[PDB]
Formats: structure tokens, sequence, C-alpha cells
């Protein structure tokens, strides 16, 4: 199911698949959680790719 | 604003990381608006000291 | 928490381009693949085509 | 199995107990069969184990006399893989007929399809066959695990 | 007809293991069910009562109230088979309402 850890893995693979750098851009008005969702993306990639 | 960059090798492993910081509203370091605070660290220090 | 303002969230979905952001996903073809990689990956499906 | 080997089989089986009762946990069966040059799939091993359960798979034990009867049962089988087809499958991940696949894509498949392996398992396997561009040549890797 | 979900998994997983109730599958006859304005819900459930050209009469499937709005202030409702969907790009009806 839709989850942040999913967007992170979807990209992190896409990169290694078609060999073409990627970006995860968190939009949303102030407060909407732009930050947290970033801390997760690192959180995930810090274990899933380390 | 902040733009973190993570670097991977060919095997697919994390190896590096950069951080491009932007518009640091350091103004508030001198005067904070109503019901607002300064940069956390300040209070942290005045207390965790 | 647990409180969700209808219109406040209705506008966001407006100024952010969500709907449109979805029309093309349904309308257009968001996936493309070049003639070589295609006859490459899925040939195993039609061995005698 | 000629006593000649059967005699040695014991040497191998025995060479598998950390403590000493002379028993191989229902788990070890697999590796011991392998060590004896056997490539039983994960199912071919459980089938001759009465399909136990994880828990009891770490409690139950084995004695050569009851193990030997299995070593053979497996030993004699219907099929086996082979370059011919083995590689034919990996060559499907060869991004562009280069003859090589990325040690990351190979590392994936191997741990996301069928008898899923572990991150470490694959690591230990391909490790050292990836080139400058982390590119592995299946044809070879195939032979490696094989002829090896 | 699926596995059971831990109280937690119910926070990222949709609860689908229930009975095939025909209550909703029957109510569908009120086909005139649409979406419409709401100074408190943004939009709300209601069903067409009478299509009158550029305008149409409808009764809130909520307050039982009966109000008529322009034949362009109503928005198609998506089937019960779409409740709590995973990819909006799926619901057979895209609306500022459904979405």
């Amino acid at each position: 199911p839709p989850h942040i850890y999913a967007i992170a893995d979807t990209a992190y693979r896409s990169m290694l698949q078609d060999r073409e750098d990627q970006s995860i851009l968190c939009t949303g008005e102030s407060g909407a959680g732009k930050t947290e969702n970033t801390k997760k993306v690192i959180q995930y990639l810090a274990v899933v790719a380390s | 604003g902040k733009f973190i960059r993570i670097n991977f090798d060919v095997t697919g492993y994390i190896v590096g990381a950069n951080i491009e910081t932007y518009l640091l509203e350091k103004s508030r370091a001198i005067r904070q608006a109503k019901d607002e605070r300064t940069f956390h660290i300040f209070y942290y220090l005045i207390a965790g000291a | 928490a647990g409180k969700l303002d209808a219109h406040l969230v209705l506008e966001q979905l407006r100024c952010n381009g969500v709907l449109e952001g979805i029309r093309i996903c349904r309308q257009g073809f968001p996936n493309r693949i070049v003639f070589q990689e295609f006859r490459q990956r899925y040939e195993i499906l039609a061995a005698n085509a | 199995f000629s006593e000649e080997q059967t005699a040695e089989f014991k040497e191998a089986f025995q060479l598998f107990d950390r403590t000493g009762d002379g028993k191989i946990l229902y788990s070890q069966c697999g590796d011991v069969m392998r060590a004896l040059g056997q490539n039983p799939t994960n199912a071919e091993v459980m089938k001759v184990l009465g399909n136990p359960k994880s828990d009891e798979m770490n409690l139950k034990t084995l004695k050569f006399e009851q193990f030997l009867p299995m070593m053979q049962t497996i030993a004699k089988n219907k099929d086996q893989g082979c370059f011919e087809d083995y590689v034919e499958g990996l060559r499907v991940f060869d991004k562009e007929g280069n003859g090589t696949v990325m040690g990351a894509e190979i590392r994936h498949v191997l741990v996301t399809l069928g008898e899923k392996m572990t991150e470490e398992e694959v690591e230990q396997l391909v490790a050292g066959h990836e080139d400058s561009n982390g590119c592995i040549n299946y044809e070879e890797l195939v032979r490696m695990v094989l002829s090896g | 007809a699926q596995k059971p979900l831990s109280d937690d998994e119910k926070f990222l997983f949709v609860d689908k293991n229930f009975v095939n109730n025909p209550l909703a599958q029957a109510d569908w006859s009120a086909k005139k069910l649409v979406w419409v304005p709401s100074e408190k819900h943004g939009f709300e459930a209601a069903s067409i009562k009478e299509e009158k050209g550029d305008e149409v009469t409808v009764e809130l499937q909520e307050n039982g109230k009966k109000v008529t709005l322009s034949k362009d202030d109503i928005q198609k409702m998506n089937p019960p088979k779409f409740s709590k969907v995973e990819d909006m790009a799926e619901l057979t009806c895209l609306n500022e309402a459904s979405v």
C-alpha cells in the first residue's frame, strides 16, 4: 500500500534500473509535513541501500 | 530550504551525501514575532547548559 | 489531529494541480519504452512472433 | 551408494555437530546433502522431512542411519538445470545484448523470485564478478556455481 | 476472502474482509445519487428528484431536505466498490468531490 517508504524504494531502484538520477520533491503549504517525509526517505535508504 | 544529495556507487550502495542549504531567515535571531521563538539551539543552551 | 477542514483541503488540491495531475495519467500514456528494450525484455513472451 | 562412499558419508555427517550427540538438526540436512555434492531444491528437502515447521525444524534431530535413507532418495531424481537453459533465463535481464547483467539486477531477481535467497547469500555469490561498471557475465557466473 | 489484519496494519492496509452486503449494492437504484455544494462538507450526498433543463431538483440523502440546484452544480458519485481506494487514478469518476 501507498506509503512513503514506497516512493523512496520506487526511485532508488528506478535509478539503478534505467541509470538516471532522481529527485523526490516534497511540496505542500507550510506545515504540511515537507520535512518529516524527508527524514523518512533518508531513514529508509539508510538501511535499505547501505 | 534544504536540498540533500545522496551518492551511490555502481553496486547500488550509499557512499556520500551533500547538503545545499538556502534562505536562512537569521533575521529572527534578534527579534521574534508574537508567540514565536528563535532558533531552538538558543533555548536549548540557556537550559541544557 | 483528527480534524479535517473540507475546503481548506479542497483548495490545496486546487492550487496544486492534483486532478489535472491525474487526468493525463488516465488520458495519456505515462509509460514509454524504446523498440529495442521492448523486443528485449518481453520476447520470452512471444518466442515465435 | 557403495560402502566406499557410504563409509565416507559418515565422515561428512559426523563433521556436522557443534555439540556431540551425533545428530544433525532437521535444518542442517540441506547443507549436509549439499556438502556431499547435492543440489536438492528447498522443496526436495522438506518433502523428505515430512514438511516440519520452523520451530520444530530447530529442535528435531537426525542420525546417519536415518539420514542416509534420504541422501539417496534425493540423489536419484528426475531432472536438473544446465547452462543450456540456466543462462537462457538470466540472458533475459541483459539490458542490451551486451552479454552481461548489472550485479544489482542479478542481485535483485535472485532475492525476489522463487526460492528467495538472502541479501548476504547473493552478496557472497556474485561478489568479485562485477567489473569496473559492476557488470557480471552470467555465462561465466553460471559455470562458476555449476562446474564449481 | 483475505488474511486478517493486526490493529496496526489497519493503519496502512484497507479493511476488506466483510460480507458482500447488498444494502449499498441495492441502494444503487437511487442512481440519481450525486455530489453537491456544502458550506460545511465541501460537498455532500444527495439524489436527483427532477431534471429541469439547466437546473435539477435533488434531495439530500443526508438531511432528507429537498433543494434544487443548477444542472451543473452536481457531481457524479463513484460506486461503493471504490471506497477508500489506493490510486485515485482508478475511480471511474474524477471530481474535486470524489478525490
